[PDB]
Formats: C-alpha cells, structure tokens, sequence
C-alpha cells in the first residue's frame, strides 16, 4: 500500500525525479489538515456499528428480495457474510481517508471482488446501494459540527466520498 | 512502502481491526515530524547536483584506484565516473524520498531490497557508497530535526552496506 | 449437512473407504428413529400458526419493554412485531427440518452459523429467542420419541444461543 | 453433501416452506425399503473388487489399445491410476445409493472430472464404458434372488442404475 | 527418470546449485560403467525370445497349477499364456532399459510404480515373477561387470516383490 | 527430467521396443566424448559470474531504456531479479548439456516462462538478447584451446547453441 506521502513518492520514482517544491507544499497542506483528518477516521470508526446497521437494515427494506427465502442475504451464514462485506468495506475506506491514498482499499479489498461476486451469484449492485447508504451516514457523522472544534472539512469530505463511491464502483 | 501510517494500517489489518486511538497518535507522530522531514527533503534536492559531485570526489579521493584502476566497475573512464556520480544521486534522492515519507521505505522498496547482488554482481564495493553517505552527512549544512531525520536515513544506508 | 447418513459417508470418504457394517447400523438406526421423526415435523407443521403466534406472545409477557421501546430492535411497531414472529416461525421450521433430517443439520447450515452476528449487530437478545424455544417445548403436544427428538433440538437451538 | 431426507429440506428451504406432508410420504416409502437399500449398498460393496478387475479386464479386452505400449493404461502407474478410478466411482455409487441422493457423486468425484480426463489425455468415454460394465455387474450383484429374502427391489435397482449413468454421462 | 546423472542435477536444484566437481565426477562414474550397461543391454536384447519364453516355462514348472487352474489370472489358456510371457518380457525389456539409463529409473517409473495394486487387483502372484527373473539371472550368460549390473536391477525387481 | 540416455528409452518404451544396437551405438559416442561434455560444463560454471555480469553489462548498453528510470531493470529489486533469471537460464543450460538432454531446461524453466513475463511486464525479446549473448560467451570459454587437451568440441558446442537457442525462443 502507499499513502499520501509514498504516493507521490513512488510517481517520482517512475520518473527518477526529486519532488518538486509544488508537491511538497500539497503535501504540507494535508498536513496541516491532519487533525481533523484524524477526526474523520475516529467518528467513523466511533460509529461504525451503527452504520453497517442502518445501511444494511435500510438496503433490506429497499430490496426486499435479498432477505426473502432463497435470497442472497437469506440465513444466517449468508446474512452474516454480507454485513462482514459492508464493515470490511468501511473499514478499507477508514484506510484510506487515514493513508490519505486508495491503494491499500484498492489491493487488499476491491481488487478482483466484482469477478468474486458473480462468481458467488452476489448481487454486486446491491452490494454498491448499501456502501452507497454507508457513505451518506459517515458523511453526515464525520461532517457533523457538534462536539468538535468549527472548521471547515470541506476537502476531506469530498475525499472521503471518492473512496467510498470507488467502492461501489469496484463491486458493480 | 513504510511509512508510520501504512505500518499502522497493515498490522490493524493483520489483526482484522479497525483503526484505533493507537493509530491515530501514530499520525500525530507523523503531522509532528512533518515539518522536518519536508524542509529536509527540500534543502537536500536543491543542493542536489554539489552534494552528488562533492561526495562522489571523497569516494575517489579515499580510494584513489577507483579513477585508475582497468574494470567496467572503476571510474576510470568518462562513462565509468558517470555511473558512479549517479549511483550517489540514487542514493541522495532515496535519502529525500525516505524524509517525504517519514519512514525508510523507499529506499528498502527501491535501493536496499537486492542491492548486495548488485554490488557482488557488479563488483562494486559497499566501501564506496558508505564514504559518500558519510560525505553527505558532513556536508549537507541541515540543522535541528531535519537534520536528525536526514542523518537517521544516510545512517540506515550504511547500516545497510555494512 | 449433518444426518446420521451424511456423516457416516462423510468420515468413511476421509479414510477413502467403501461404507462397511458399521455405516449399514447407522442407517439403520436412521430408520429406526425416522417414523417419529417425521411424525414430528408433521404436527409441528400443522400447529405452526399458533405455536409461532403463542410463543411470539410468551416472549412479549415475559419481556414487556420489547413491544414499548423505541427502536427497529424492538417489536414496538407493527413491522417489529411482524419481524419477530417471522424469526420464530424460522426457528420452528429448522426444528421440522432436523426432525425430517434426523439432525441438527439443516438448523447448523441455515440458522446457527452467524446467528451471533446477527444477533450482536441488531442488538437482538439470545434470551427472547430463548424463551420462545421452550413455550414451543411446552406446548406442541407431541409425546414419545416424537417429543424427544423434537425437544433435542429446541434444547439445541437453546445451547447455541447460550 | 445431502441425502434423500436433506435434499427435501434444502428444496423447501429455499422457498421458506415446511415440508409439504405428500413429501413426508414418500419419505417413509424411502424409510420403510431401508433394509433392501443396504442390502444393496452391502452387496455391492462386499464384491467391489470383483467388480473392478472384472469391468476393467473386460474393458481392455474390448479396447486393446489402451494396454498397448503408448496406451493409456499402459505402465502400472497409469494402470494403477484407471484401476484406482474405477476403484472411486463405484465407491462414490455405492454412497449415493446410501445417502438416496447424488449430490456426494457430484460434489467429490464427478464436479470438473470431465475437464480432468482432457488435460490429462485420459479418454473419458473409455472410462465411461467401463462404467457402464461395472453397473451391470452390481446390478446383477445387487438384485440377485440367492441368499436374501425375496422381494422387490425394481425401485433401488432403477435408482442405482441412475447414479452410474450419471457417473458415465460425467467422464464423456 | 533415476540415472546417476539425473539424482546430480535433481539434488544441486533442490540447493539452487550450480553442477561442481561433486557432480561431475558422478558422470565420470557414469562414462565407466556405460560400455557394461550397454553391452549387457545388447546381449539381452538379441536373446530376448528365449530368455522370456525359457523363463515363463520356469514359471509353469515350479508352480504347475498356474497352467490347470480356471481363472483369467492364470495361463490355464492360449490367451493366459500369451499375457505371461508378456509381463516376463515388459520385465526383461526394463531390465535392458536400466542397463542403457545405469539407473533403475525406467523399471521405477514403468513397472514399480503401482505394480502391487496391478498384482493385488488381478491375483496374480509376486512369487511367479520373482522365479522368471532368477531364471533370466541364471540364464543370460553375460559375465563381469555388464553381468554384476543386469543382477542388480534383476535382484533389485526381486526386492520390489517382496 | 530425462538424460540422454533416458531420452532414448522413453522413446523406446513409448513404443514397446528394445533400444536397437543403432542407438546403443550413438550414446556410446557420446559416452566416448564424455570428458568434453564434462569440461564444458566445468568451464561454463567456473566462469559463470563473468558470463551473467558481461552479457547483462551488454544488455543494458544496448538497451539503455532497460536501466532507465521506470525501466524493467531499474531499482535494485527488479536488476536482482533479472540477473537472477539470466543466472536461473545459464544454470539450466549448464544441467542440460550435462544430462545431454534439454527436457530439465523445458520442464524446470522454460515452461510457462513466456507467459510470466508478459503477466509481469518483463519484456521478453530483452531476456532473449541477453541469453543470446551469454551463449557466445559461453561457447568461447567452452570452445577455448588453451589449458586443455587439443580436440574437436563441435557437436558439443552445435548441441550447448541449441539448448541457449531453445532457452531465448521460449521467453519470445
Ligand atoms: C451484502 C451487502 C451483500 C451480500 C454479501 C455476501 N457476500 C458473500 C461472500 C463473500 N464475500 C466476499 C468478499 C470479501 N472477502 C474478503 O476477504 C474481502 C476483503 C478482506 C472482501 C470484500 C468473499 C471472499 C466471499 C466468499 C466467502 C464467504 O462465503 O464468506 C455471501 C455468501 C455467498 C454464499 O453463497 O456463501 C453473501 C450473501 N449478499 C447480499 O445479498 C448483499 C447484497
Ligand atoms: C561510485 C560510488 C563508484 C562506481 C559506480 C559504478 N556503478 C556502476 C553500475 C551499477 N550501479 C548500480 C547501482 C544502482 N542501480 C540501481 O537501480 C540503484 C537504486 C535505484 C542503485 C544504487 C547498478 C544496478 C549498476 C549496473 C547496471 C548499470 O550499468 O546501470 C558502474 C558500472 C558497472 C559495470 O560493471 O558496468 C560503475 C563504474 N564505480 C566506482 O569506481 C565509483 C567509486
Ligand atoms: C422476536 C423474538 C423479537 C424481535 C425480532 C426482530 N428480528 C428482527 C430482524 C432480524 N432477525 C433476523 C433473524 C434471522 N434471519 C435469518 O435469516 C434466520 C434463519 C433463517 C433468523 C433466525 C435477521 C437476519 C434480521 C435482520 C434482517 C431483517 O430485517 O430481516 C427485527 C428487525 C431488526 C432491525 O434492527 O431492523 C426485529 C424487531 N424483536 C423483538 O423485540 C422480539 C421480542
Ligand atoms: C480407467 C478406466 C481409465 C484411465 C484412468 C487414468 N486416470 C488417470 C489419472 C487421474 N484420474 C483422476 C481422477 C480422480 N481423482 C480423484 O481424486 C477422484 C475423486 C476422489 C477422481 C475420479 C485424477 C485426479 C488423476 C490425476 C492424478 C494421477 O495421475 O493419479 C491416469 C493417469 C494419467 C497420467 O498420464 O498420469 C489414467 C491412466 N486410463 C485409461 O486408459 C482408462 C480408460
Ligand atoms: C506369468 C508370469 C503369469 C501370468 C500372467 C498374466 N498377467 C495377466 C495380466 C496383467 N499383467 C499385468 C502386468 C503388467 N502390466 C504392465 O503395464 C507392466 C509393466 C509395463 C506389467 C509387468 C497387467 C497390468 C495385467 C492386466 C491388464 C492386462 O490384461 O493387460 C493375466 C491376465 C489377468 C486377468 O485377470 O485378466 C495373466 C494370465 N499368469 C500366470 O499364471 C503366469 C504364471
Ligand atoms: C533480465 C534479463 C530481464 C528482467 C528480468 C526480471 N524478471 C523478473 C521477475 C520474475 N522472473 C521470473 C522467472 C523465473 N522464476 C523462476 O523460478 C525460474 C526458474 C527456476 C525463472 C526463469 C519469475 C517467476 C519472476 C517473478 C518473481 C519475482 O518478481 O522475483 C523481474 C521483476 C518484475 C517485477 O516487477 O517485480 C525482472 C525485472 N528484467 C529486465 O528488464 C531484463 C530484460
Ligand atoms: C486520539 C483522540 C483524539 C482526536 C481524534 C483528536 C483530534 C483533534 N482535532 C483537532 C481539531 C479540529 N478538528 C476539526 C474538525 C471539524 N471541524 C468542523 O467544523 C467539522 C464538522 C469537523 C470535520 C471532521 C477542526 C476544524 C479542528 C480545528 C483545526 C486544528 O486545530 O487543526 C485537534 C486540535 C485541538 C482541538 O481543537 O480540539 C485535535 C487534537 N484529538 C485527540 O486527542
Ligand atoms: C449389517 C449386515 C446386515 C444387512 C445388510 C441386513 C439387511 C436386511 N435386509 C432385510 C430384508 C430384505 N432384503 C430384501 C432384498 C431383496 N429382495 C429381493 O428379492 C431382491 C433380490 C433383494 C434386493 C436388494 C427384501 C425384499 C427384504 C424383505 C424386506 C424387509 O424386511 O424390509 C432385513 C430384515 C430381516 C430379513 O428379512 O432378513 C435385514 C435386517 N441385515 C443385516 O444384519
Ligand atoms: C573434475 C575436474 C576434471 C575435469 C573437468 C576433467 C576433464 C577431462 N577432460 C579430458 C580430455 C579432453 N577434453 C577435451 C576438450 C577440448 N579439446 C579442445 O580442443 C576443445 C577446445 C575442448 C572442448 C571442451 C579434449 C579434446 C580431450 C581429449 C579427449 C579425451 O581424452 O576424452 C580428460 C582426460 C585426461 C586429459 O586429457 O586431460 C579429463 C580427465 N578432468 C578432471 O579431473
């Protein structure tokens, strides 16, 4: 895996260059930012009971069919191995908004999971509704301006949004 | 590649956890250092070329036989010194990747991982490199944290030479 | 899935031996008991509306604040209440699946296995589901083998969630 | 794997059903025959090895070529590998004939057994007349009159010749 | 495939080794000994016939119900007899094989390998084998060392069968 | 694997035969010439580190972009893993002129190689160049008439050519 800093790093490398003055000021942007960054990865993973639960109870009750006898989410082992799926999926994501890069959820999590799915009979769509419920409430949890110093979390949010919609692209 | 945070998310992910409060001060310990690092890596790149060539003449000056001596591994030829001076820049553009970093990743992704083959294959000698590590340490004009951190990674490339 | 047949075949395929005298017995215990196995899947089948609707009922006199508190948890909505029912009513149809079986198999591979997460991550407590099993117990009327092979199951239904 | 009663309960499972009591009829049927399937499964069982020498010896005979030097079950190891084949199958007949349900037959011999034979050069219709041989002899085995209380056993006999067929129909 | 030369190069890649003078005098051995193993596969060769048929007589007379008994493993038939010979030959036409490989490779590969189980599943008996291979040792006629090497892969089928 | 010898009897057996005095004729030739066969496996190994480092040395001149940065060869990692592979194939060669035969080389090596490569992004014409130029390196040492009893090499050397031909068109 790399993060923000090896990332750049390993673009320079490609090309044996040195890291421009430019890169580095970027880099010490999202340094400067690295507290709330923090904050970003403790209330997620603060709540994240919560909101594997409220995803995948209101991913349910969208489609009811997954929870019907002969259904993909029917018994328990099934069942159990979604809501695994949903809460290791959030778990990568909390990844990279602390690495500040993709890589690590994209070699260890979504790398080759849509070919697993349809080879399982998984609905990958489904799958993509329920990250897609996961991102609105870590959202609104992360985002949230109560308990927590004011500021503006504007970049780290729509960061936070791109891993999570890079999920449900990968398993679609 | 090792940094502090990618060390902090494999292990969790070893263990199948979350990200505690345990990882979260190692990003403190990273946004504390940060600072330092980045100078660090700024004020080596912009000295690049005079700290490549200054340490390159101490590798030739301690050991005056790698300018005569008959070997596609000697720079006793133009192209020879050539190879030789670029090796050293490897070296120092490693040293600010590792400062970038905050960690000694890149060069144990990038140099050190199947560097002793290289050496035994090419018949060059560790000796060398540790000099011009050396040199550049003497001569790099940092101070304070940067200059620990940078020192921390030239040291690492000789404990890794020798 | 485990019956006496399955896992006699299963364990004489980890030796790589054909089934001898020892495997015939099993099977023919398995139809020694399966006259009341099936019997008791039967009257449970027939009875299923009230016993799922009793025991439904025993579990909300036992436990009250599970039909007033606030929460998809709870059967404080009519849709709660419908949930729980329906999970009650799984729990009865695994009991006439093992009984049809002659074995805890169909409850293991459809029920127990990730129960515990299931329960853990929508806050669900083994001891409601506990208390249903034995009104079933006291109340499906069946006698003999019937009732003895029927109650191995809610008893082992009750040990998995305890 | 399942057998005749789990095959059912699967079947219902995935509709959320109970086992309808027609269903629980015709298991009894299954139950009140069990000492005539045994009969079988023992019968076919304590002459196995006839079985096997007697189907291959006939089969070699038929297909000269195969024990011919370059043929495939020329070398003891490879005619050690056809003996050990027919060896498996027979075996794994005899379990579904106990279990009263294919899907061991399935799962841990025939699945992929197919592809198997044509990596490995082996000619799966051969394997499948032999197959067809050593059906014939447990049947003949199998429904005997000799030593056994008379009776009917026209169902277990169709049943059995099933999973052979579906054994031959695997390896083509 | 076991040749002397083989088990050399087979041992220096379990050790990812280069071949060094250790192996190399393994092929001196190898060149010694090969005018013998060739010779003793030539003398073999071009009295196969008699050899093989003298042999499986050798059989017939020191076990003389193989040749009344019923049965498809016995020469109790024209075809019965025509299989034995058969077997003697594949024998011999191994024991020629090891000579020209100075291994016991090819009877390893093509006759040892599963031949308990060919035994075992047509009953046919080690002991005819274990006569026919004494009779071609007491009948071949070689001598010196292309004698001392048929006997050792001769001897060594008898080792295989008991 | 086979040797030359075994080579001869797989044949033979493939085909039910006794080896015929014709093939015993030519393996004791090459049993006559095996000194040779042995000094130019000695000379080869002795000399080996000379051979990978010059022939890779050459390499990487006339292919400059190889030890570019981004290049296959560039990093420490990837140079130790092509200097390795070159090692790797010379090492096979040496086994195959050795045993007489090239089977070790195809089944211990070159089988599959091709297909490695291009999964890997190594390219393969490159590795060809490089075991195209440790052959004529090795067959100079090989072939040398110093240090040794004068004779004529030139099946051995027409035979070790072969082997590093047969090792550059399998990673092609
Ligand atoms: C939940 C939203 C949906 C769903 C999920 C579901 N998944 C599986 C099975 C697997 N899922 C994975 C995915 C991963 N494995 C990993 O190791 C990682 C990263 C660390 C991921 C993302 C894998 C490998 C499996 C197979 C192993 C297993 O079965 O546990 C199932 C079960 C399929 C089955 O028939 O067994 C289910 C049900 N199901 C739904 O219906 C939701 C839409
Ligand atoms: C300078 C201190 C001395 C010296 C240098 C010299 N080096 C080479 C050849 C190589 N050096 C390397 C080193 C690296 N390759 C890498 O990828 C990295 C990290 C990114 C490092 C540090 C390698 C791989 C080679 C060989 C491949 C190549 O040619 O690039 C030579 C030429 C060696 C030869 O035998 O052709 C020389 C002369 N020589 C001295 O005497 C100096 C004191
Ligand atoms: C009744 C005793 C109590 C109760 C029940 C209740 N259950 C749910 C939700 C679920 N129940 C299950 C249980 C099963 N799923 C299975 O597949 C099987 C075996 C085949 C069982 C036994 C599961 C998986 C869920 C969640 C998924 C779903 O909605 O179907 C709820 C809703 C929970 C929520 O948080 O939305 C309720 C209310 N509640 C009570 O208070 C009763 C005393
Ligand atoms: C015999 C009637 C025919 C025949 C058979 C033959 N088979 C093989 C090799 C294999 N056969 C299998 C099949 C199974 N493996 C299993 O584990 C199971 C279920 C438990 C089955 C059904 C497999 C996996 C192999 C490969 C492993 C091995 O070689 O033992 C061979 C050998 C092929 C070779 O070249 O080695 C042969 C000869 N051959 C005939 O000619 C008959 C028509
Ligand atoms: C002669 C000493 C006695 C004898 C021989 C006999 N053998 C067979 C049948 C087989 N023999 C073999 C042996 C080999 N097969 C091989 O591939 C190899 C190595 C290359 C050997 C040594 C095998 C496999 C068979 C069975 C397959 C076939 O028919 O070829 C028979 C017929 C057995 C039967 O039951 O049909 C006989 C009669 N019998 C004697 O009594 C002799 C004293
Ligand atoms: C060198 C002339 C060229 C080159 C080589 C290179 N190879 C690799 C990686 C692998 N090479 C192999 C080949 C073998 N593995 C074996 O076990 C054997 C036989 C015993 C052979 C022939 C394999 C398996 C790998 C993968 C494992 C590994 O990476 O070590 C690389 C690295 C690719 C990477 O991105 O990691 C390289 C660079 N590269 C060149 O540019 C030369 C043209
Ligand atoms: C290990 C347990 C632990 C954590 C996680 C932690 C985080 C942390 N977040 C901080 C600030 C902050 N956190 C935020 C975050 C936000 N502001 C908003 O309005 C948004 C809604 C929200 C987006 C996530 C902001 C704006 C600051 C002030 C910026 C700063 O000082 O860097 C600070 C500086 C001190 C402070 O202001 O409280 C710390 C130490 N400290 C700890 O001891
Ligand atoms: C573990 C060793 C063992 C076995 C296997 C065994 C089987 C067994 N088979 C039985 C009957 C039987 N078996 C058969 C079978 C057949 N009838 C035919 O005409 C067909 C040719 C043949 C088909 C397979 C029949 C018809 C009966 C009588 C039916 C019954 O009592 O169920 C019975 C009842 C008692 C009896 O009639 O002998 C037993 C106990 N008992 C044992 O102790
Ligand atoms: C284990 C260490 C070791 C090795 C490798 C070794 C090899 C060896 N090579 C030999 C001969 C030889 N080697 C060669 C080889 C060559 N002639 C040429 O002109 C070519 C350039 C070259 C091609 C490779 C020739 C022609 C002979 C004489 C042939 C013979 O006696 O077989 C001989 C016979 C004695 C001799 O002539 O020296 C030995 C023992 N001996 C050892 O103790």
């Amino acid at each position: 895996m790399f993060d923000a800093f090896t990332k750049v790093v390993s673009q320079a490398d490609a090309r044996g260059a040195y890291l421009t003055t430019d890169q580095i000021d970027a880099l010490t942007a999202l340094v400067s930012d690295g507290n709330k960054r923090m904050d970003v990865v403790n209330r997620i993973t603060s709540n994240s009971s919560k909101i594997v639960a409220d995803a995948a109870r209101s991913l349910f009750a969208e489609q009811p069919q997954l929870i019907a006898p002969g259904g993909n989410a029917y018994t328990s082992r099934r069942m159990a191995a979604c809501l695994r799926d949903m809460e290791i999926i959030l778990r990568y994501v909390t990844y990279a908004i602390f690495s500040g890069d993709a890589s690590v959820l994209d070699d260890r999590c979504l790398n080759g999971l849509r070919e697993t799915y349809i080879a399982l009979g998984t609905p990958g769509a489904s799958v993509a509704v329920g990250v897609e419920k996961m991102k609105q409430a870590a959202l609104a949890i992360a985002g949230d301006t109560s308990g927590i110093t004011p500021g503006d979390c504007a970049s780290i949010m729509s960061e936070v949004a791109s891993y999570f919609d890079r999920a449900a692209a990968a398993v679609a | 590649m090792k940094t502090p945070l990618t060390e902090a998310v494999a292990v969790a992910d070893s263990q199948g956890r979350f990200l505690s409060s345990t990882e979260v001060q190692t990003a403190f310990g990273r946004f504390r250092q940060a600072g330092a690092s980045l100078a660090a890596a700024k004020g080596l790149t912009e000295k690049a070329s005079s700290l490549t060539s200054g340490a390159a003449q101490a590798v030739y000056n301690k050991f005056p036989y790698t300018t005569q001596m008959q070997g596609p591994n000697y720079a006793a030829t133009q192209t020879g010194k050539d190879k030789c001076v670029r090796d050293i820049g490897y070296y120092l553009r490693m040293v600010t990747y590792c400062l970038v970093v905050g960690g000694t990743g890149p060069m144990d992704d990038y140099l050190i991982g199947g560097l002793a083959e290289i050496n035994k294959t090419f018949e060059l000698s560790p000796s060398w490199y540790i000099e011009a590590l050396k040199y550049i340490k003497a001569n790099h004009g940092l101070s304070g944290d940067p200059a620990v951190e940078a020192n921390s990674y030239l040291d690492y490339a000789i404990n890794a030479l020798s």
